[PDB]
């Protein structure tokens, strides 16, 4: 469940400046998953 | 009710998809335990996803977060890892299966560095890494992220202490 009067929550690191947000729904349908990215990460050179 | 249609590298949805994966890595304070070490990725295929059902309660859903928010869904593109994605692209996701343990309550999580997603492909921590080799930093085996269009409607605003 969100807070009581909210849709979502905003996870914003405040100690990382660099690190952007994560977010939190509670229910599914508030997300389409609309992209299947497959990949590898790349060893650094 | 799933199609998977996939994308043309020279497709401009291809392209800008691939954008957003590369320019939003960064390190991570575990040093890479989690998700590997990495400065960018190896893009393998971009599948559009398309399922009239899942769609359809997006755009209900959507509505009605937007008339409860000044006409506002304050919808966002985010990424998505879990173990769980090839699940989530047929049923959708299913929050009887929300993150108990987050930081942020006990629901679905989504990230703006992909390098966050990446974190979390292969479990929580990332698990004990890919299913072959057992390895958080394998640079072998493939992953799969969702970039999901998510409805924030009105967002609380939680500082966090990372
Ligand atoms: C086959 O079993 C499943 C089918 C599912 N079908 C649809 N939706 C599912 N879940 C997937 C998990 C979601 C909650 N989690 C769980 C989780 C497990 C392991 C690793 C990461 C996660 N995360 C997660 C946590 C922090 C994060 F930053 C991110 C991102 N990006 C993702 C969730 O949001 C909620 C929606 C499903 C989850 C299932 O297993 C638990
Ligand atoms: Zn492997």
């Amino acid at each position: 469940h969100s807070p009581p009067g909210h849709h979502s929550v905003t996870g914003r690191p405040s100690v990382n400046g660099l690190a952007l947000a994560e977010y939190v729904i509670y229910r599914g349908e508030q997300a389409y998953p609309e992209y299947l990215i497959t990949y590898q990460i790349m060893r650094p050179e | 009710g799933t199609i998977l249609i996939d994308l043309s590298p020279d497709d401009k949805e291809f392209q800008s998809v691939e954008e957003e994966m590369q320019s939003t890595v960064r390190e991570h304070r575990d040093g890479g335990h989690a998700g590997g070490i990495f400065n960018r990725y190896n893009i393998l295929k971009i599948q559009k996803v398309c399922n009239k059902k899942l769609w359809e309660r997006y755009t209900h859903r959507r509505k009605e977060v937007s008339e409860e928010n000044h006409n506002h869904a304050n919808e966002r593109m985010l990424f998505h890892g879990s173990p769980f994605v090839n699940a989530i692209i047929h049923k959708g996701f299913d929050e009887r299966h929300a993150y108990i343990g987050g930081m942020f309550g006990a629901g679905i999580y989504f990230a703006e560095n992909s390098s966050k997603s990446n974190q979390y492909v292969y479990g929580i921590g990332g698990g004990t890494g890919c299913p072959v080799h057992k390895d958080r930093s394998c640079y072998i085996c493939h992953r799969q992220l969702l970039f999901c269009r998510v409805t924030l409607g009105k967002s609380f605003l939680q500082f966090s202490a990372m």
